[PDB]
RNA sequence: GAUUAACCUUUAGCAAUAAACGAAAGUUUAACUAAGCUAUACUAACCCCAGGGUUGGUCAAUUUCGUGCCAGCCACCGCGGUCACACGAUUAACCCAAGUCAAUAGAAGCCGGCGUAAAGAGUGUUUUAGAUCAAAUAAAGCUAAAAAAAUAGACUACGAAAGUGGCUUUAACAUAUCUGAACACACAAUAGCUAAGACCCAAACUGGGAUUAGAUACCCCACUAUGCUUAGCAACAGUUAAAUCAACAAAACUGCUCGCCAGAACACUACGAGCCACAGCUUAAAACUCAAA
C-alpha cells in the first residue's frame, strides 16, 4: 500500500482474542452431572474417562478426566481448567486432581 | 560435543580436509556440518570448510552412506574456497544487503567486542572464516542451502577501503567516537589523488530499512531483542 | 590447488588470494610474469546481456564522403565491366578514378554536384575509359 | 524498505536537523511556488526538504503552500503585530532560503542557549522523587546516610517492634 | 455473610509527620506511625535441613520390569498391537530451587504483497484532492451477383469498449499534463417478460405413428412458446543499468497514484441496508471445527 493508503487506514488493528472455553479464567468450579467414556478420533484407540459437568457460569460443558480410575459421582464438586484433549474433539476442559471431590490417583 | 541441538547434524565437526589429490594438506582447515537430508535411500549433505583466516568454502556430497557423502563435501569444498576480506581481521568492511532467490540477509559492521549476533548457521561459518564481529538478519524463507550461498555471495563482493579509495581517488578517512576528533586515514589511492572534493549531498537518496530506522528512533518493542546469550 | 570457482573473480586474484592465505606453498609458474605485465582488462566472467527498449549498441557506421559520389556512379554508369582485383593493395577502379577525378575538380573549382558530375564523365571519356550509361 | 523517494527525511533524526526556531511574532508562512522552471528549483527543494524541519521546529506555526499562482516563488510571513514579511527566492537554493530565513526571523544561538539554561533550572538536582522527575528517590541512596532496611537491615535499637 | 479460581488482625499509640481548633501551654484523629497474618515479590542467610517438574524430536537428561491400540500419555509433531528410551512402577540422569510450574492473561505484529497461493479483465467522462509524468457513428436513398455484401483484403484501418468491410449524399469522429465514482451520466453484451402485429420455414413443450422384450432419448407426422417486426420497461511516466531470475507463466526492474488482500472451511452464506420484484442482484459476518489449506 502507498503512504497515503496507509495514512487513511492508520495502524493495524488486532482482532481482541478469543475467549476460551474458561472465558478468560485459570479455573472454574463445577458440578458433574453424569459421566461417561468417549472414544478418540482414529488414529488412536481409547476409552477415555469424561463427565458432563455444569460450571458456575451456568454453561454445561465437557471435561476430561486424566489419570487412572476415577471416583467421581453425580452431584460432586470439581474444578475444571484449561486445556484440550488432542484426542477428543470438541473437549476442551480437564479436571484438576486432587481439589474439591476430585482426589488424586491412586499409587499404582 | 554436540551442534545446535542434541540431536541435530547441524554445527558438528568433521576433522580436517583429507589430504587432496594435487598433495596439499588441509590440517589449517576446520569442517562443519550445515545440513544433512534424506533422498528418497541417499543422504545429501551441505557442509562448509574454513582455516579461518578468511579462505573458507562449502559444498554438496550425496552418497548412500552418510561418511561418504561428508567425505565427498568436505573434499570438494576444499577445491572452490573463496576468500573473505575481512576488515581489521575481525569484521566485514561494510554493511551487506542481499537477497538470494526467496532469502534477504541484512549484516551488520560492529566494533571489537560485538560478538557473533547471528543465525546459527550464519555463526559458525564466520567462525570457519574468521569474522569475530557482525551482527546479521535473515528474512524471508530459511533454506539452508540459499542460506549458505547468499552469505558467501554477499561477503566475496564486498569492497575494501583499498577498493574505494583507488576508485573515488580519495582519502578514506576514520571517525571513532572512542577517539574523540582525531581523523584516522585507513587507506590512501595508490594513483593520483583528486583535488575536488566529493559532492557534499545535503540529502542522500539512500534506501533506508524500517526495521534499522524503528530501532533507531527507539519504536521497537520486540521481547526477543538484545536477549542475554552464551559467548558467541 | 587453486579454487574452481571460475566465475568468482579471475584466475590471478584467486591465485593471489589462496597465495596469501596460505592455501597455496608456491605461487605457479605463470604468476610472476602475469604480475609484471598484466592484461588491459582482467579476465572476470560477465554474463552478457540483451538489449532491451532504446538501449542501441555504440557500434557507428563506416561512411566517406565520397561514398555518396560512388553511389551516384554505381546507379548511373552501373558496376563497371572490367573485374574488382581485391588481392592487390593498390587496385585501382573505374569508379574510384572517377571519385578522384570528381574530387579534384571539386577542389579546382565550385560546388555544384551535377556541374561535377557531367565534367568528371567529360574529362574521363577524355582519357579514354569507356563509360556506358 | 521505507517507501517512497529519499525516506530520510521521514526520520526523526532528520527532523530535528532542522535549524530554524522562529520567534513568537511569526504566526503563519506561506510558500508559493511553481512546478516548473529552472529558477524556482531552489524553492521546490525548499518545499521537499526543509517544510517538514520547520513544521517540527516550529508546530504552532501555520504554514500553508500554493502552487503556480505566480509567475515567481516567493515566501510571506504574518507577524503577530499585523506585519508581513516578503522573501523572494528565484535564483536561490534551498539552503540559502534557509539561511535568509534564519537570518531575519530565526532566534540566535543565544537565546536558545538561555532557553534551554532556564529549562534546566526546572530539574533540581537536589530534588528527591521519581525517576521521571528526579535523579534520586531517597537520601538512603546517598554513601554515608543509612541505607535502606530492604536492603540492610537496621539494628534492633532502632525499629519500634523492639522498643515498644 | 453471600458469591468467586481469587479469602490479612473485630492490634497499640497520638512519641514523629500531616490535618482541625486554640493567643498559648496543648487537645483530637482507624490519616498516619509502630506492630499482627500471607512464599505474591525483592534482599541477605542458613548449625543439620529439598522439593517440583522433566528425560522420543523441537529441548538438557533413562535402567529393569509391568501392560499389549488396553490402561494411559502429549505445547506441536505424535506414542501404546510381546525388544515401549514416549503409558504405570523402579533406577539413573537433567533443569530450576524454598520453591517448582499446570491453567489463565498480558508483554512482542503488517513500510509485506495482489498471473498461477488471499488479493488488479466490461468501456468512457466528470469528481474534493494528490503527483511532477504538465471497414467509426447516425439518417436517407440506391444496388450486382445470387434478406446480407464474392474479388479488392497477401490490406490492418476506424472506434472508449462492444464492434465496424456493397455504392451515393448529408451531418460527423471530445479534451494541451497525469492519477483519482459501488454511490452521477452515458454506452455495452447477456437472455427473458409487457402491449400489439406478421407467420413461408424451423422448432423447446403437447399429442399421434413405428419399433426391444424397461423398444430409438435418437426415426416419421402435426402444431405451440420462440426465432421475425415495431412500442417499452491496474492506470500513467521513465530504464536496460545492475546480481536476470524460488518454479512455471509473459525478459527484468524503478518512480507515482488508486483499488484490494492478511490460514482453511463456515460463506458467490445468514442478518442488516439498497435496488428491484415470478427465478432475484450488490455489500457481506459470527458461533462451532481443524493443523493445516
Ligand atoms: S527508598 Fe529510601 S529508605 Fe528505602
Ligand atoms: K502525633
Ligand atoms: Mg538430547
Ligand atoms: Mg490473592
Ligand atoms: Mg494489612
Ligand atoms: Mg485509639
Ligand atoms: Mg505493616
Ligand atoms: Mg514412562
Ligand atoms: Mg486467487
Ligand atoms: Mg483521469
Ligand atoms: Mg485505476
Ligand atoms: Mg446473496
Ligand atoms: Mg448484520
Amino acid at each position: 500500500a502507498t503512504l497515503n493508503q496507509m495514512h487513511r487506514l492508520g495502524p493495524p488493528k488486532r482482532p481482541p482474542r478469543k475467549l476460551g472455553p474458561t472465558e478468560g479464567r485459570p479455573q472454574l468450579k463445577g458440578v458433574v452431572l453424569c459421566t461417561f467414556t468417549r472414544k478418540p478420533k482414529k488414529p488412536n484407540s481409547a476409552n477415555r474417562k469424561c463427565c458432563r459437568v455444569r460450571l458456575s457460569t451456568g454453561r454445561e460443558a465437557v471435561c476430561f478426566i486424566p489419570g487412572e480410575g476415577h471416583t467421581l459421582q453425580e452431584h460432586q464438586i470439581v474444578l475444571v481448567e484449561g486445556g484440550r484433549t488432542q484426542d477428543l474433539p470438541g473437549v476442551k476442559l480437564t479436571v484438576v486432581r486432587g481439589k474439591y471431590d476430585c482426589g488424586h490417583v491412586q499409587k499404582k | 560435543e554436540r551442534g545446535w541441538s542434541g540431536n541435530s547434524w547441524g554445527g558438528i565437526s568433521l576433522g580436517p580436509p583429507d589430504p587432496g589429490p594435487c598433495g596439499e594438506t588441509y590440517e589449517d582447515f576446520d569442517t562443519r556440518i550445515l545440513e544433512v537430508r534424506n533422498v528418497f535411500k541417499s543422504i545429501r549433505v551441505l557442509v562448509a570448510v574454513g582455516n579461518g583466516k578468511g579462505a573458507a568454502g562449502f559444498s554438496i556430497g550425496k552418497a548412500t552412506d552418510r561418511m561418504d557423502a561428508f567425505r565427498k563435501a568436505k573434499n570438494r569444498a576444499v577445491h572452490h574456497l573463496h576468500y573473505i576480506e575481512r576488515y581489521e581481521d575481525h569484521t566485514i568492511f561494510h554493511d551487506i544487503s542481499l537477497r538470494f532467490k526467496r532469502t534477504h540477509i541484512k549484516m551488520k559492521k560492529q566494533p571489537k567486542g560485538y560478538g557473533l549476533r547471528c543465525h546459527r548457521a550464519i555463526i559458525t561459518i564466520c567462525r570457519l572464516i574468521g569474522i569475530k564481529d557482525m551482527y546479521a538478519k535473515v528474512s524471508g524463507s530459511i533454506n539452508m542451502l540459499s542460506l549458505t550461498q547468499g552469505l558467501f555471495r554477499g561477503l566475496s563482493r564486498q569492497e575494501t577501503h583499498q577498493q574505494l579509495a583507488d576508485k573515488k581517488g580519495l582519502h578514506v578517512v576514520e571517525i571513532r567516537e572512542e577517539c574523540g576528533p582525531l581523523p584516522i586515514v585507513v587507506a590512501s589511492p595508490r594513483g593520483p589523488l583528486r583535488k575536488d572534493p566529493e559532492p557534499e549531498d545535503e540529502v542522500p537518496d539512500v534506501k533506508l530499512d524500517w526495521e534499522d530506522v524503528k530501532t533507531a528512533q527507539g519504536m521497537k518493542r520486540s521481547v526477543w531483542s538484545n536477549l542475554k546469550r552464551a559467548a558467541t | 590447488a587453486g579454487s574452481r570457482l571460475e566465475t568468482v573473480g579471475s584466475i590471478f586474484s584467486r591465485t593471489r588470494d589462496l597465495v596469501r592465505a596460505g592455501v597455496l606453498k608456491e605461487k605457479p609458474l605463470w604468476f610472476d610474469v602475469y604480475d609484471a605485465f598484466p592484461p588491459l582488462r582482467e579476465p572476470v566472467f560477465q554474463r552478457p546481456r540483451v538489449r532491451y527498449g532504446k538501449a542501441k549498441a555504440p557500434i557507428q557506421d563506416i561512411w566517406y564522403h565520397e561514398d555518396r559520389i560512388r553511389a551516384k556512379f554505381y546507379s548511373v554508369y552501373g558496376s563497371g565491366q572490367r573485374a574488382f582485383d581485391l588481392f592487390n593493395p593498390n587496385f585501382k577502379s573505374t569508379c574510384q578514378r572517377f571519385v578522384e577525378k570528381y574530387t579534384e575538380l571539386q577542389k579546382l573549382g565550385e560546388t555544384d554536384e551535377e556541374k561535377l558530375f557531367v565534367e568528371t564523365g567529360k574529362a574521363l571519356l577524355a582519357e579514354g575509359v569507356i563509360l556506358r550509361r | 524498505p521505507m517507501k517512497g523517494r529519499f525516506p530520510i527525511r521521514r526520520t526523526l533524526q532528520y527532523l530535528s536537523q532542522g535549524n530554524v526556531v522562529f520567534k513568537d511574532s511569526v504566526k503563519v508562512m506561506t510558500v508559493n511556488y511553481n512546478t516548473h522552471g529552472e529558477l524556482g528549483e531552489g524553492a521546490r527543494k525548499f518545499v521537499f526538504f526543509n517544510i517538514p524541519q520547520i513544521q517540527y521546529k516550529n508546530p504552532w506555526v501555520q504554514i500553508m503552500m500554493f502552487k503556480n499562482m505566480t509567475p515567481s516563488p516567493f515566501l510571506r510571513f504574518y507577524l503577530d503585530s499585523g506585519e508581513q514579511v516578503l522573501v523572494d527566492v528565484e535564483t536561490k537554493s534551498n539552503k540559502e532560503i534557509m539561511e535568509h530565513i534564519r537570518k531575519i526571523l530565526g532566534k540566535n544561538e543565544e537565546t536558545l542557549r538561555e532557553e534551554e539554561e532556564e529549562k534546566k533550572q526546572l530539574s533540581h538536582p537536589a530534588n528527591f522523587g521519581p525517576r521521571k522527575y528526579c535523579l534520586r528517590e531517597c537520601i538512603c541512596e546517598v554513601e554515608g546516610q543509612v541505607p535502606c532496611p530492604s536492603l540492610v537491615p537496621l539494628p534492633k535499637e532502632m525499629r519500634g517492634k523492639y522498643k515498644a
